[PDB]
């Protein structure tokens, strides 16, 4: 009869436990994403006091990790890539953040506009279709 | 009180009176004290205090003090990496060991210096087989102590916790409790 | 999930749904020539 | 033809003539915020049902 | 075993009381300190700043801006600004030294 | 001109016609109906039909149309793959839209939605699209098809806003306009219809004297004494077409002018040819209703009383009819007035318009938080 | 009554959205 | 060769439903092993399936192999279960050839495959073996005491259950099920005591019992952690009992929550029936049906009477009432409504006052007898006596002149019913908007940038 | 009830029941009263005379039909529904004279008496002087006696909607 006793507060008791289990691991859940959160605009103060990166077209890749880089607006230096970017994504005339001091391709920016696209937005050519045309 | 450094007194007194016993209540003012006091440095104290009154279960300590030093304050993480050191010193836990490898190179001096510390108190007189971390945190000692990045507390961390490693010869261990179950009061003194 | 087998279950307007449509009444056009007739 | 908020008596031969009140427009705005947010409902059934 | 069972009683408490209210005062202090840090990361917006355009937008913290000093910087853009207020050719405000979005 | 009438919605009268228990069995809508069918070989829709309204299948005809639209589908399926080998995109577009226009033209509604699907993805031409478009808008008219329309619809809006057509965006307006009478929604019906009268071209769903019928029954349903005054009772091009229809222009100047019961001969014939009509007929019923409170209201709303005998003698009806369609209404509580009757007399009053705002607001608010509490329990579990 | 409708109907589209990443999640770790 | 064809098709369709059943009592034992119970709910989700499958004896081709540790069961199962298994088959698919250990069976896995057998006899219709294994089953369970055994006690106490029903008696059940019920209200499982309370109101609403069922609802608990097929049911045993007392607004409120908390791709029987208890509910208290339900293809035909019977109330006068009644009792008697329909009786002489002051201001007696279809005018004087009083009218009757003169319907928007109703909008709204955001879950979830950074500085 | 079968049933059953349905309406247990009616099968419900009286009785209660209430005083399809019947009579005579309070403005008393069914002008002045009327000073008993905001619990409401709000 004790056996059933203590088998039935035991069990009573897992039950508890494991409900309270699920309900701290979402309340550390929670507080987790709120502590990231906080941690994460403390840093961000320091974080943004760092140097812009300047913006530059690259031209032509070298050898030896290299690349010929025009940074805007004057300036046509060769950087280093950083050793997170293949080389073979350089490809030339695309836009790559280079870091302030010691000029090093960090990332690759969005391309530029092809220079065939500003040229025909200036051009104006207006869009035609054989609905359009008659006769 | 209003003096900082009596409510730290009284975290310590708090520590030391519920030494070994894991009085729910004593955690209970402890843990609060740790979140919402106002002062950086009664809230390492009164991690730290939590760290003392469990060290008679060191199974549980791992789980408080993990969500205490994935953490905002860097006193608190400390007090965390403080706490979980003097819970395991002696044990080898390898969940508190787990927990302080991350806090290593953590952006703080004095919270690296303290994960350093723990971390040879929890693997005093310990070796390879017994824990597999003992070789990676006495490279990483020797790194940090012949390195100039890190910062002159990261430094003096690393030299305590080798001290710590090799105390006694490699012949001592830091227990709290005596080896009969007995709380070890110069011990506990001591830490 | 559960067919709910418990129970039996018998062989088998994008517009507001109003209970007004549903009156059952001959077309005012009838009406309003039996209106006429009798007035 | 609504030229003026009034009702003709014809049984004493009067006119009364009403001080009619302003519609409200808070309540014409909260009618088509509703539609709208019902439209906004239909949308949420397509995107939960279809994916959830 | 069954008294070890009882240990598993006082685990039970342990649960229940130290962690519950611990994870509640925690997060009430926690969005305490949410404000603090707006407020202090507030700090990078110091008058003596120099003036810019946004040019384009890389990722949801990153942008290029086009300094009034004639260069232009691929640069971290401040999390506490409205995103809909960065209009193309928008006029902003890059930090004097980093030259940060601020 | 209008656009092809490919899927003819004449067809779509004629059965609905024929569904009808009073002309299931009409010989004239009948034989045009099957003359329609010879002459466009439907053999897909006349098989269904026939299933559908339990007729007796003419199994010759229906194998001459199978044969000649097979061969149809066959010789276009040929050209279809000689523009894919020789010839270029447009002539390929050209193929395939033919291919779905016949498949229209044989009234088979999956295969042509699954053609003009095929054909918008290998189209190019923005009108060439809207023309695709259109022809979806009509199939959905045809069907029934609510999904299709609505989709087609916010895709002709849409294709429209780029490009500007004016032409195009009438026609939309025609059709949605077509739509929204489908589904009783009779303001923005009114709405369009008067937008688009001065430049009514889609023909291809209905000659200029059913679309003015049409847009003078929602105007009068829809708008108020001064608006139909402004539009309806004065726009040149209605009064012209009024001029046309005897019936109609009787029917509406009576409305406004207050020529009771001469206005309800009016609204029995209408009624009539409501309920005849494909279009209206699912809302008949709810038009009359709607407009014999309009009547009541009007001729209510000017008086602080008036007698039950007057307005029996008014309307040309008996008072005993009367009373009983005057409190059916006020209890349905569209009327603002309440009847006296142990000495017959109708005395009217002037809620605020804040009492139906709030009970507008509440009924909407109802269906709408039933939906959102729906939504609710579909994504929590 | 109009604003808690509004708040009720974004709560809920925070949930459809919150609910759609959880299944992604967990369907990308399972892939 | 159509014959061998279909006996092809019929064997592939064993191999896979073989799997299935694999894949299921895998689930089970790593559920046990793992002690997550929810993965026995996972392997039971699709009993449905498993028993529209369950045929031609696949079960017998794997009992054959499983039950090799409890031969105590075949005695019962094979005799019941016949031979009808081709001679060869060349299958030999089997459990390891039914053979891992010796252990014995699990229970969960033992109750699991022994409710398959149940199940497949309750489709072969022959319920009595069906009965002395069901009971077999119970004395095992009743033995066994596990929590992830609990699903599959659920499941068997209700086809358990199910059996009896077919058997015609219930009561029988009566005792071992309300006795089982205590016993897992005691042990707090609960799927097993919301489906046994489920249970034992079926039953009590099959004999009518609904005083007995009104004192167990009053004076049990049910579980709040219960599926939503155990609360739609539930919520439609409490809310017909509560019609049955007259407790019109908690009927209304139960029944449209089964309805909702129902399954709606399934369980058209159950939609019926609560759709018409509910549009009779509803017709009590006043509030009209919509006509989406009546418009519903799933439940069309079957409504129509339900339909007519409110066009008569809604129109409000009792002869369309009583015609319709005349019509339409015998279904009426197919599903039992007797009294809620007569009480509708009394609700048509309701609304058809409630028109009557709506549209009048002043009316003689006769008329509203007239406009009611009542007996003698004194008869509506009373009627509309009664109903003043009770406040559905606020109006005056002046017996001298024999009429009844309405109040001047006090603006209510000057007044706090705006606010009631607005209230329970507001705190309703308000209640989706805190569920969503509690029931939002949220997944659980460099130091070489911090030395460059620090090198670079 | 219980002993279905092994039981051939008493002709008495249904008379008794019903006597028992009387009974609960007369003490007015109205929600016991349908529910011991819902153990009556369907036809005996609607054809036996015995059930058809109590649940006819309470329908005609509830709609408000008094003058067929008292005509069941003549119908009692067997005598013995007298006593039960006298009970429920009475209470009957309370509920409509609180129908005339609330209703008629004014009333008389030559024909009040038969609205209360009564039959003697001194049991009409015993019954008025019982709660209370004005005796007829005109011969008409004129018992016509017929803002303050909810501000507390408008209050209670409004802040419930703004801690609803706020434990967010």
């Amino acid at each position: 009869g004790l056996r059933q006793y203590y088998l039935s507060k035991i069990e009573e008791l897992q039950l508890i436990v494991n409900d309270k289990s699920q309900n701290l691991r979402r309340l550390q859940a929670q507080r987790n994403e709120l502590n990231a959160k906080v941690r994460l605009l403390r840093e961000e103060l320091q974080l943004l006091q760092e140097q812009g990166s300047y913006v530059g077209e690259v031209v032509r890749a070298m050898d030896k990790k290299k690349v010929l880089v025009k940074v805007h607006p004057e300036g046509k230096f060769v950087v280093d890539v950083d050793k997170n970017i293949d080389i073979n994504d350089v490809t030339p005339n695309c836009r790559v953040a280079l870091r302030n001091d010691s000029y090093t391709l960090h990332k690759i920016l969005p391309n530029k506009v092809d220079p065939l696209v500003s040229l025909m937005m200036v051009e104006k050519v207006p869009d035609s279709t054989y609905e359009m045309i008659g006769g | 009180d209003k003096d900082p450094i009596l409510r730290r007194s009284g975290m310590y007194t708090v520590a030391m009176a519920y030494c070994g016993s894991g009085n729910n209540k004593a955690i209970r003012r402890l843990l609060h004290v740790a979140v919402s006091d106002v002062n950086d440095d009664v809230r390492r104290a009164a991690v730290e205090s939590l760290g003392f009154i469990l060290f008679r279960t060191p199974e549980q300590c791992p789980s408080v003090v993990s969500l205490l030093s994935e953490s905002y304050n860097p006193h608190v993480r400390y007090g965390a990496a403080m706490a979980l050191g003097i819970c395991c010193a002696g044990t080898g836990n390898k969940e508190a060991i787990n927990l302080l490898e991350p806090m290593t190179n953590d952006p703080v001096n004095y919270v690296r210096q303290g994960a350093l510390i723990a971390s040879a108190l929890i693997m005093i007189q310990q070796t390879e087989i017994t824990c597999p971390k003992v070789n990676q945190f006495r490279q990483l000692y020797s790194k940090v102590i012949n390195d100039k990045h890190d910062d002159v507390m990261a430094k003096f961390g690393a030299i305590l916790a080798q001290g710590i490693l090799d105390a006694g010869g490699h012949n001592v261990t830091i227990s709290l409790q005596s080896r009969t179950g007995h709380t070890h009061m110069p011990s506990v003194v001591g830490v | 999930d559960d067919e709910f087998e418990e129970f039996p279950a018998e062989d088998w307007h994008v517009w507001e749904d109003n209970w007004d449509d549903d009156n059952v009444e001959d077309d005012f056009s009838n009406q309003l020539r039996a209106e006429l007739e009798k007035h | 033809d609504k030229k003026f908020h009034g009702i003709l008596d014809q049984g004493e031969g009067v006119l009364i003539i009403f001080d009619e009140p302003p519609v409200d427009k808070t309540y014409e705005a909260a009618l088509e915020t509703i539609q709208n947010m019902s439209k906004v409902v239909d949308s949420l059934y397509n995107k939960a049902k279809k994916l959830t | 075993d069954l008294y070890s069972r009882y240990k598993k009683l006082q685990q039970e408490l342990e649960f229940l009381e130290v962690q519950e209210e611990y994870i509640k005062d925690e997060q009430k202090n926690l969005k305490k300190e949410f404000l603090h840090a707006q407020e202090e990361v507030k700090r990078i917006q110091s008058i003596p700043l120099v003036i810019g355009q946004f040019l384009e937008a890389v990722d949801q913290n990153t942008a290029i801006v086009g300094s009034t000093t004639g260069s232009n910087y691929y640069v971290r853009i401040l999390s506490t600004i409205d995103r809909e207020l960065l209009k193309p050719n928008a006029s902003v405000a890059l930090h004097k030294h980093s030259n940060a979005l601020v | 001109e209008g656009l092809p009438k490919n899927p003819d919605l004449r067809i779509a009268q004629l059965r609905f016609l024929l569904s009808l228990p009073e002309h299931r069995g009409d010989a004239a809508v009948r034989d045009e109906l099957m003359a329609a069918v010879r002459d466009n070989n439907m053999a897909p829709y006349y098989e269904a039909l026939c299933k559908s309204l339990d007729w007796q299948i003419d199994v010759d005809l229906l194998n001459k149309m199978k044969k000649a639209n097979e061969d149809e589908l066959k010789r276009l399926d040929e050209e279809l793959e000689d523009a894919e080998k020789n010839l270029g995109e447009s002539e390929i577009r050209d193929a395939m839209m033919a291919k779905a226009e016949y498949l229209c033209r044989i009234g088979d509604k999956e295969g042509a939605l699954t053609a003009f699907r095929k054909t918008y993805d290998k189209t190019v031409a923005l009108g060439h699209r809207l023309d695709i478009v259109f022809y979806l808008l009509r199939i959905g008219l045809f069907y029934m098809d609510n999904d299709l329309i609505t989709r087609n619809t916010e895709k002709a809006k849409s294709l429209i806003e780029e490009g500007g057509d004016w032409d195009r965006r009438n026609r939309l307006k025609v059709y949605q306009g077509l739509y929204c009478v489908a589904i009783r929604d009779f303001k923005q019906a009114a709405e369009l219809f008067l937008d688009t009268v001065s430049t009514f071209t889609s023909y291809e769903l209905m000659d200029y004297k059913t679309f003015v019928t049409y847009t003078v029954y929602v105007s009068m349903i829809a708008l108020e004494r001064p608006d139909l005054r402004e539009k309806v009772i004065k726009g040149a091009e209605i009064l012209e077409v009024l001029h046309s229809l005897p019936a109609v222009r009787q029917y509406l100047f009576s409305l406004y002018e207050c020529r009771y019961s001469v206005f309800f001969q009016s609204l029995a014939v209408v009624e009539q040819e409501m309920k005849k009509d494909w279009l209206f007929a699912p809302h008949y019923r709810y038009y009359v209703r709607e407009m014999r409170i309009h009547a009541y209201s009007q001729l209510l709303e000017s008086y602080r009383s008036l007698t039950l005998g007057y307005m029996a003698e008014a309307f040309g009806v008996g008072v005993e009819f009367i009373d009983q369609e005057l409190s059916r209404f006020i209890a349905a509580g569209r009327l603002h007035c309440k009847i006296d009757k142990v000495n017959e007399i109708v005395e009217t009053n002037r809620p605020d318009s804040k009492n139906w705002q709030y009970q507008e607001t509440i009924k909407k608010g109802d269906l709408l938080l039933n939906r959102v509490q729906k939504l609710s329990r579909v994504i929590n579990m | 009554y109009l604003a808690s409708l509004i708040r009720s109907v974004v709560a809920l589209h925070n949930l459809i959205n919150n609910k759609i990443a959880n299944r992604d999640a967990e369907k990308k770790e399972g892939q | 060769t159509a014959a061998a064809a279909a006996e092809h098709s019929q064997r592939e369709l064993d191999t896979v439903t073989l799997e299935d059943i694999k894949e299921h009592v895998k689930q089970l034992e790593k559920a046990v092993s793992g002690k997550e119970p929810r993965f026995v709910l996972r392997a039971l989700r699709m009993l449905p399936s498993t028993s529209r499958r369950l045929n031609h004896y696949v079960l017998y081709k794997a009992v054959q192999g499983f039950f090799t540790s409890n031969n105590a069961t075949r005695d019962f199962l094979l005799p019941f279960l016949e031979e009808p298994m081709d001679t060869e088959a060349d299958l030999q698919f089997r459990p390891r050839t039914g053979k891992a250990a010796s252990t014995p069976l699990l229970p969960e896995v033992e109750a699991y495959l022994q409710l398959l057998v149940v199940i497949f006899m309750m489709n072969s219709k022959r319920y009595k073996e069906a009965q002395k294994i069901s009971d077999d089953l119970m004395q095992k369970i009743s033995t066994q005491n596990r929590r992830a055994l609990d699903l599959v006690a659920a499941k068997c106490y209700y086809y358990h259950a199910r059996v009896y029903e077919f058997l015609d008696k219930l009561d029988v059940v009566r005792s071992f099920l309300h006795a089982r019920l205590r016993t897992a209200t005691l042990r707090h499982d609960a799927d097993g005591q919301a489906t046994l309370l489920n249970l034992l109101l079926r039953n009590y609403l099959h004999y009518s019992l609904y005083d007995q069922a009104e004192k167990l609802v009053s004076k049990s608990v049910f579980p709040e952690q219960a599926n939503n097929n155990e609360w739609a049911r539930y919520l439609y045993y409490t809310g017909r009992i509560k019609a049955i007392q007259l407790e019109y607004s908690e009927a209304r409120r139960t029944m449209t929550n089964a309805l909702r908390k129902a399954p709606q791709h399934t369980a058209v029987g159950f939609k019926q029936t609560v759709h018409k208890l509910l549009i009779v509910v509803e017709l009590l208290l006043g509030e009209i049906p919509d006509r989406l339900q009546f418009r519903q293809p799933s439940l069309k035909r079957s409504l129509m009477p339900y339909f007519l019977l409110t066009q008569a109330v809604r129109t409000g006068n009792l002869a369309k009432f009583n015609q319709v009644l005349d019509q339409f009792g015998e279904k009426f008697q197919a599903d039992g409504t007797y009294t809620l329909i007569i009480r509708l009786r009394h609700n048509v002489i309701k609304t058809g006052v409630r028109m009557i002051s709506l549209s009048y201001s002043r009316i003689s007696l006769a008329d509203i007898a007239q406009k009611l279809q009542l007996d003698s005018p004194e008869d509506a004087e009373f009627i509309v006596a009664k109903a003043i009083r009770d406040g559905v009218i606020e109006a005056s009757i002046n017996h001298e002149k024999g009429y009844v003169q309405s109040k001047e319907m006090i603006d209510i928007y000057s007044t706090r019913e705006p606010q009631l109703a607005f209230h329970q909008r507001i705190s309703f709204c308000l209640d989706i908007h805190n569920m969503s955001v509690k029931a939002m879950r949220f997944p659980p979830k460099s130091a070489e940038e911090r030395r460059e950074r620090e090198q670079q500085d | 009830f219980d002993y279905k079968e092994q039981l051939p049933e008493s002709a008495y059953m249904h008379q008794l029941l019903g006597l028992n349905l009387l009974f609960l309406l007369s003490q007015n247990r109205v929600a016991e009263f349908h529910t011991e009616l819902e153990r009556l099968p369907a036809k005996d419900i609607q054809t036996n005379v015995y059930i058809k009286h109590p649940v006819s009785l309470e329908q005609y209660l509830m709609e408000g039909s008094y003058n067929k209430v008292f005509l069941a005083k003549g119908n009692i399809p067997a005598e013995s529904y007298t006593f039960f019947i006298d009970i429920l009579l009475d209470t009957i005579r309370d509920e409509i004279a609180g129908c005339i309070e609330k209703a008629y403005e004014k009333i008389l008393f030559t024909e009040a008496t038969r609205i209360l069914f009564f039959n003697t002008p001194k049991k009409m002045t015993d019954y008025a002087k019982k709660r209370g009327w004005v005796l007829g000073p005109n011969n008409y008993y004129s018992f016509a006696s017929q803002t303050t905001i909810p501000s507390t619990e408008l209050a209670k409401q409004v802040i419930e909607y703004a801690r609803q709000l706020e434990m967010i």
